[PDB]
DNA sequence: ATCGATCGATC
DNA sequence: GATCGATCGATAAAGTTTTTTTT
């Protein structure tokens, strides 16, 4: 069964509310940022990249593969749409945090 | 050995003295006609190669390249007798060997293959340019005898040694700079066209080493076809694979012709002779100075279709041409005449550009969707891996009489349009699209295709109102064929009882006999068969240039001036300072098919009888009121 | 001999004292060659437990089994297994710790390397899964109402309809194609299509002759965007740009394609396969050079109606839902109808029971498959020629025909034109072709005058 | 700070600030050496110089 | 195989490593380990659960009894219940030798309220069925099914991986989103509910493969 | 700059 | 004729922002 329900805001003040929420997230326990530039949805989960000359096609990631159990919050939701509107759902829709690329199809937890 | 001294007895003999099809010296005439052009190149008849393979098949596909060389110290003194002195000039000449029976693709190479004579087809991809080959490697010690004679360098082999003849020591082999001449070699590598292939599938790579007075008769994208030999480099080094016991594939070249069309013949239009050398210049003035020769070549030109005049008349006017006259220090004129077709679904006109294609010389065909809005002209494709930005053009520049299919591809009707009537009024037109600043040169010819929205009558109201077409890329054109066929029974059976002949059009002597047989198949009602009316078109073009008068001029002062002040008030389409231009030019295309160089006074009113009724007899009901105007031209 | 793995070098045993080991010219001449080719394989469809990256390995043809392998289908090959391992030789000079095995493999007699050793494969032999019968064709070209003996016996899964299961048939063997010399190579088939409601008994033969027939394709022509129906290359990939593609066109080359649902296709690729329909090539120059590919085609069509439903009254005019001019160089159809009789559904249900039956082969079809289709591989080594002079009596016909369907001077562009002649000739000597006469008779074409007349008043009114 | 650490101070020390990125894993050094000839059994020992050696 | 959770019983190695590919020179190591054991963390068919469900087929009931068993938390809703376990006893290949090819497979579907067990029901299924597929949010595309030409870490080659639709060889296709679907797909599937295959036009190769298939489809409001 | 191979000289 | 020493020759390098059609 589900756990963990998700709030969200919505609203234009001109105070850049980015403060009214994220510095809590800055002090809260496991709590991680992100943004809209960098970490897409694809960029959210892992993935498999480039390395150094040592050993490459490393699991590097965004957050939701490290931040499991804390806090996402998140910005700017209009930005980078085309991966993020899809893995969004992902953690609401019960355990498929996965890398299904053509390297592996292994799937990891979501109780974020 | 010794007894190929006596071969070279054995097939001098067996060539010069006799050439077939009643004697007349074939073989021994265009030997000192390419003399007298210096130009290095001979032929072999497959007839004459049918009869001169009797003692030679086991000394052509056994042995096809030391019998080469010996065959080709015979051809100098073939002619040294006939030019004296000509070994002063260039000191060298090498055979070609014509077609041959077999129809091999690229899949289709074996072992047995290798060492013998071979035929294939395909593309040319990616080209270099010419170098210069050392080709008389005169090798160098340092301390002995540092000439030991101009060598013969091989293919890509670097053949050289360490020590020979002098000591044995490791002194290498170096250069000097006497008297060493260069022949030019050119790497064109060769794709398998997307033929005649079982398709959904990839292309197969070869190599091509040309060699040296055949360099750059080929262009790059052209479809050609390679006749040549087959050779080895087991060169012990291949870097994509591993290296192991394979060896690699060169085929060296002996000849190279054009694309061909229609390919069902059985001893001719494979061979590019057009070579009019005796048969045909000493005849074709007798059928120039005959009188209705006008009115018998457009009426004998496209012979499977019955239809109305004029737009034979004006289609074979198209591929005569003009002049592009040039000028002094001053504006350039067009030489280009551009016909456009309009017709019915369901009339001809999809075949006489198709019958055109083959009559012509050179050709293309873009057709319909899938023509780019900028592969038609010149386009830059990127570099490979350590290469720069150059210029592969694709349809246009390659054509000189190219054939396109404008009629309604409307959802890129409005991206490559702004592309093609640039080509006609900044004539010679060339991009610099992120690339270089030049300008190619290609006076091309267009003809078109266009289809109305429906019926041919879609309206009464003027052509603006017919074709999706707007006004100022139709005024690109000089004149509009359109069709009409209503209801009619004596005029639909002259086609109906025409078309139904058709259908029925379905070993020395047996392969002439067959050829007479080709003879009567094209000759029912005989209209001046095709085996060599378009074997003068060639020479039609590219030898004789007119000439005009001054004292049968001022009649069309009036006609233009009359017609364009008739058609103001009455506005369908309107006629500029071009129609004109493109009146003088259709005429003297008339007169280039009398071979003349002059203008009569028959012929223009020849064209322009072809010009003003093809102009009004598309306005309107009121076309009546215009017939009443049209005989005081006659 | 025996030239090893890398042994590119023979310098054993001179004949004379020589100086052994200084060199070598390999002839040309007399070291004769063997011819090969290397190929990858992969595992198949119904092994794999997961998509967790299938493996692969290499091989190596030997003999003339070179060619035999077309690539692309389920295989089976010979067994001996090698190793080989290409190093060091005269030429060029010679992640993770692949290799680890090579550190012991050090120290031969010639210099101290790294050699490896990977593992590959050999094979010596390809196969590929996936009399009184001559004389049963004499026996059977001798019989008298084939033309309706075939008719009846062509699906099971089908009732009735006997006008369109004639031109099946029809479709289902070749006419002629030797035409004109010099120019125009004419018509070398016919093209036909039906239309109607869907989900009823249009969707049986579309399931019928793909099998049934050789090497023919079937395409929804859904996917009117990247490629298929309409021709488009590649990008630019691993060394170029400007390649070829496939599509169910090209490699119907005589084969029978077959698409459906033209209402839902673009704009643009309905004068694109219109210009496939009139002759027999069609032409590109996207980005590259002018193609020159002739796809020998025939097609097979069965698009929707405007409504589901036809209506009676009027014309297919409107109700053919395209444009005017790819009808008339179409050829006319004989449209499906439908009804809702107290009768006919009963009989269909006990026709469908007894196929739907596991095993109730009660109905017997007076021919087989494959006798039926070796019969029509004799059928196709004919050229018949009309002869006599009934083309005098055909062009009468026509003469009368041609003043029907144009009912005034302001009447509709549908005014079947000499366009059509070709096909009234060449569907003209396939009906023959079928009886196995060499020659055209003015009885023969009785019934090629009213599969047109009888289907232009379905036209006209 | 790095900016300013250029010149003379090669050979000494010096603390300096900053923020650690890149780390590495922990892997095996080399300090003694030990061959055997499984003859005489005198495990030859030498010292370890930079990342590249040879053996004996 | 790879990509799975995993336990060794390793001891320990370390190995030299060549600097420059071509002398003997060598210095920082490379470590490896060397397993002894591992461990991750056509049935048996036996007689004794044949004659437990024969009581159980003695047992009228079983219609019932499998309409109770599917739910362990969801309302009762029989009318759903039917076609779910019927298109899981997916009938068999009745195919005969010449003709025909029909094979007993259907395809149910559902739509209407939001959330109502619409994703967990198909987890569930997925549950009960081992061999099975499971559908993604654009995990799979049009051009990201099958038909791949993708340039691999290892050895940058081809490779032509099997589609979901074509993995379900002894499952049901659990597939969803079907209107956000995009229409560069959507029109493939008709084919594989036609002619049970996946025709590939791929600049590789061609080939009929065919897909021994079983689906449902899971809608959604607009 | 270092290592390996080949050639020459000496025993 | 074989072995050892000296001299000469050959062997090690690296990539990933602009621009095209296309969907
Ligand atoms: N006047 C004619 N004489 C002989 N044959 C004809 C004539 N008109 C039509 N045909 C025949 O009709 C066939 C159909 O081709 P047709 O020329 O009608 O295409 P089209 O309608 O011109 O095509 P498009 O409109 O796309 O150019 C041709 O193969 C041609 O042989």
């Amino acid at each position: 069964i589900r756990g963990d329900i998700n709030v969200c805001l919505m609203g234009d003040p001109g105070v850049a509310k980015s403060q009214l929420l994220k510095a809590i997230c800055k002090i809260s326990p496991r709590g991680v940022y992100t943004t809209g530039k960098g970490s897409s949805g694809v960029g959210l989960t892992a993935a498999v990249m480039k390395d150094p000359v040592t050993d490459e096609m490393i699991l590097e990631g965004g957050a939701l593969v490290l931040a499991d159990n804390g806090i996402c919050c998140i910005d700017e939701f209009d930005k980078m749409d085309e991966s993020d509107r899809t893995a969004i759902h992902e953690v609401m829709e019960q355990q498929t945090i996965s890398i299904s690329k053509a390297g592996i199809n292994t799937t990891l937890n979501a109780r974020t | 050995p010794n007894v190929s001294r006596t071969i070279a007895r054995e097939l001098k003999s067996f060539l010069l003295e006799y050439t077939d099809e009643t004697g007349r010296s074939v073989y021994g005439a265009r030997i000192r006609t390419l003399g007298e052009m210096n130009s290095e190149s001979l032929e072999v008849n497959y007839r004459h190669l049918a009869e001169s393979k009797a003692i030679l098949a086991l000394f052509l596909a056994k042995c096809p390249e030391e019998m080469l060389k010996i065959f080709d110290l015979v051809a100098m003194e073939a002619t040294e007798l006939h030019y004296p002195d000509y070994a002063r000039i260039h000191s060298e000449i090498h055979v070609r060997i014509s077609d041959f029976p077999t129809i091999y693709s690229l899949r289709e190479l074996r072992e047995s293959n290798l060492s013998s004579l071979v035929r294939v087809t395909g593309v040319v991809t990616r080209r270099t340019g010419v170098f210069p080959q050392l080709k008389y490697v005169k090798f160098n010690c340092l301390k002995c005898g540092s000439i030991l004679g101009p060598f013969f360098q091989d293919s890509n082999e670097e053949i050289r040694i360490s020590f020979c003849t002098n000591c044995k020591s490791k002194g290498p082999f170096r250069v000097n700079g006497e008297k060493t001449v260069y022949r030019n070699y050119q790497r064109v590598t060769l794709q398998e066209a997307p033929g005649t292939v079982p398709p959904g599938r990839l292309p197969r790579h070869r190599e091509v080493i040309l060699l040296a007075d055949l360099v750059d008769v080929s262009k790059p994208g052209e479809e050609v076809e390679v006749t040549g030999i087959y050779k080895n480099n087991y060169d012990g080094n291949l870097n994509a694979k591993n290296g192991f016991p394979v060896f690699a594939t060169i085929i060296e070249a002996n000849s190279i012709k054009r694309r061909e069309g229609n390919t069902a013949n059985e001893g001719e239009e494979g061979l590019d002779v057009f070579s009019w050398t005796e048969e045909e210049e000493r005849e074709f003035r007798k059928i120039s100075r005959d009188r209705g020769i006008i009115d018998k070549i457009i009426s004998s030109m496209a012979p499977s279709i019955y239809g109305h005049r004029d737009i034979k008349t004006a289609v074979a006017c198209s591929l005569f041409g003009g002049v592009p006259k040039n000028v002094n220090g001053k504006h350039s004129i067009r030489g280009d005449i551009n016909v456009l077709l309009l017709g019915d679904p369901g009339t001809a006109k999809s075949q006489i550009l198709k019958y055109v294609e083959k009559t012509a010389h050179r050709a293309v065909f873009a057709t319909g969707q899938g023509a780019s809005a900028v592969g038609l002209t010149a386009s830059v494709r990127k570099d490979p891996i350590t290469k720069e930005w150059t210029l592969e053009g694709g349809a246009l520049v390659l054509a000189d009489k190219g054939v396109c299919l404008i009629d309604e591809f409307d959802k890129m009707n409005d991206q490559d349009r702004t592309s093609i009537h640039e080509a006609m009024e900044q004539q010679s037109i060339s991009i610099s699209k992120a690339g270089i600043v030049t300008t190619l040169q290609a006076r091309c010819s267009i003809i078109a295709a266009a289809n109305p929205n429906g019926g041919r009558y879609n309206s009464t109201l003027p052509l603006a109102q017919n074709v999706s077409l707007t006004e100022p890329i139709l005024s690109r054109f000089d004149i509009l064929c359109v069709v009409r066929d209503l209801v009619d029974e004596e005029a639909d059976e002259r086609l109906a009882t025409f078309v139904v002949d058709s259908h029925v059009r379905s070993q020395l002597n047996a392969r002439q006999r067959r050829l007479q047989r080709q003879r009567k198949k094209e000759e029912e009602i005989s209209p001046i068969p095709q085996e060599l009316l378009m074997k003068y078109i060639h020479y039609a073009r590219t030898k004789i240039y007119p000439k005009l008068h001054q004292m049968d001029m001022d009649k069309v002062s009036r006609v233009y001036a009359d017609l364009r002040r008739e058609s103001i008030s009455t506005g369908s389409f309107p006629i500029t300072v071009r129609h004109l231009e493109s009146i003088l030019r259709i005429a003297e295309s008339f007169a280039k098919m009398r071979l003349s160089e002059f203008v009569s006074s028959y012929d223009l009113d020849r064209a322009i009888k072809v010009v003003v009724d093809s102009f009004v007899d598309a306005q309107k009901v009121s076309v009546r009121r215009q017939l009443r105007r049209s005989f005081a031209i006659y | 001999v025996e030239q090893s793995f890398k042994y590119t070098e023979p310098t054993f045993c001179p004949n004379p004292s020589c100086e052994n080991r200084a060199f070598w010219t390999l002839n040309v001449t007399r070291s004769r060659f063997l011819d090969w080719q290397k190929v990858r394989i992969q595992e198949n469809a119904n092994e794999i437990p997961t998509g967790s990256m299938p493996r692969t390995l290499d091989v190596i043809l030997r003999g003339d089994s070179v060619e035999r392998a077309k690539p692309g289908d389920r295989c089976k090959f010979t067994g001996v297994e090698i190793v080989v391992p290409d190093v060091t030789q005269l030429g060029l000079p010679g992640k993770t710790t692949e290799g680890l095995n090579s550190g012991v493999t050090g120290l031969r007699s010639l210099g101290v390397r790294d050699l490896t050793y990977k593992i590959s494969f050999l094979a010596c032999h390809v196969i590929s899964i996936g009399s009184d019968e001559i004389n049963e064709l004499k026996e059977m070209v001798k019989d008298e109402h084939i033309y309706d003996k075939l008719v009846r016996s062509i699906a099971p899964a089908v009732f009735g309809h006997e006008a369109v299961k004639k031109g099946i048939l029809l479709q289902m063997l070749g006419g002629v194609h030797k035409s004109t010399v010099e120019g125009i190579k004419l018509r070398g088939d016919i093209n036909i299509c039906v239309v109607g409601d869907p989900s009823t008994s249009k969707s049986q033969f579309l399931k019928y002759v793909v099998g049934f027939a050789p090497r023919s394709v079937y395409t929804s022509g859904k996917a009117s965007s990247a490629a298929g129906l309409t021709a488009a290359v590649v990008r630019d990939e691993e060394g170029g740009d400007y390649t070829i593609e496939a599509g169910a066109l090209m490699l119907a080359d005589n084969g029978i394609c077959c698409i459906d649902e033209f209402d839902k296709m673009d704009i643009s690729d309905q004068v694109a396969i219109h210009e496939a329909m009139e002759q027999q090539t069609i032409s590109i120059a996207k980005a590259g050079i002018h193609a020159t590919l002739n796809a020998r085609t025939s097609i097979l069509a069965a698009a929707n109606p405007v409504g589901g439903r036809y209506n009676r009254k009027l014309s297919l005019r409107g109700n053919l839902n395209m444009t005017a001019p790819i009808m008339s160089r179409f050829d006319l159809f004989f449209v499906i109808l439908d009804d809702c009789n107290e009768k006919i559904d009963t009989e269909l249900a006990s026709h469908i029971v007894d196929l739907h039956m596991k095993r109730d082969e009660a109905i017997e079809p007076p021919f087989s498959a494959e006798q039926l289709r070796r019969y029509i591989k004799y059928a196709r080594t004919f050229k018949p020629i009309l002869t006599k002079e009934a083309r005098s009596y055909l062009v009468e016909k026509y003469k009368e025909l041609r003043k029907d369907d144009a009912q005034g001077f302001s009447r509709s562009s549908y005014r079947i034109t000499v366009r059509q002649l070709e096909s009234m000739i060449r569907l003209s000597e396939a009906i023959a072709r079928a009886n196995c006469v060499d020659e055209i008779t003015p009885s023969f074409i009785a019934e090629a005058y009213d599969l047109l007349r009888q289907s232009i008043i379905r036209v006209d009114v | 700070s790095v900016r300013q650490i250029k010149g003379d101070f090669l050979g000494q020390l010096i603390t300096v600030r900053g923020i650690i990125t890149r780390v590495s894993d922990v892997k095996p050094a080399v300090e003694v050496i030990a061959y055997t000839c499984d003859q005489c059994g005198y495990e030859v020992f030498q010292e370890v110089n930079s990342r590249t050696f040879t053996p004996l | 195989r790879a990509g799975d959770r995993i336990e060794v019983t390793g001891t320990f190695r370390s190995i030299p490593i060549r600097a420059n590919s071509r002398q003997r020179v060598l210095s920082l190591y490379k470590t490896y380990v060397d397993v002894v054991h591992v461990k991750k963390v056509v049935r048996q068919i036996t007689d004794q659960d044949l004659a437990k469900i024969r009581e159980v087929a003695a047992r009228e009931d079983l219609y019932s009894l499998l309409a109770r068993s599917i739910a362990p938390s969801i309302y009762e809703l029989e009318d759903v219940k039917k076609g779910i376990l019927l298109q899981l006893f997916g009938g068999t290949n009745k195919t005969f030798t010449k003709g025909g090819r029909y094979r007993g497979d259907i395809n149910i579907l559902l739509c209407g309220d939001p959330s109502t067990s619409k994703s967990q029901i198909l987890q569930y299924v997925h549950k009960i069925t081992p061999r099975g597929v499971y559908t993604s949010g654009k995990g799979s595309s049009a051009v990201g099914l099958t038909a791949y030409i993708t340039r691999d870490v290892d050895t940058k080659q081809l490779v032509l991986e099997s589609g979901a639709l074509v993995l379900s060889d002894g499952g049901v296709c659990c597939i969803d989103e079907f209107d956000k679907m995009s229409d560069s797909t959507r029109s493939v599937l008709h084919e594989v509910m036609e002619q049970q295959t996946i025709s590939i036009a791929k600049a590789g190769i061609i080939t009929t493969l065919n897909a021994r298939s079983s689906i449902l489809a899971s809608a959604n409001p607009i």
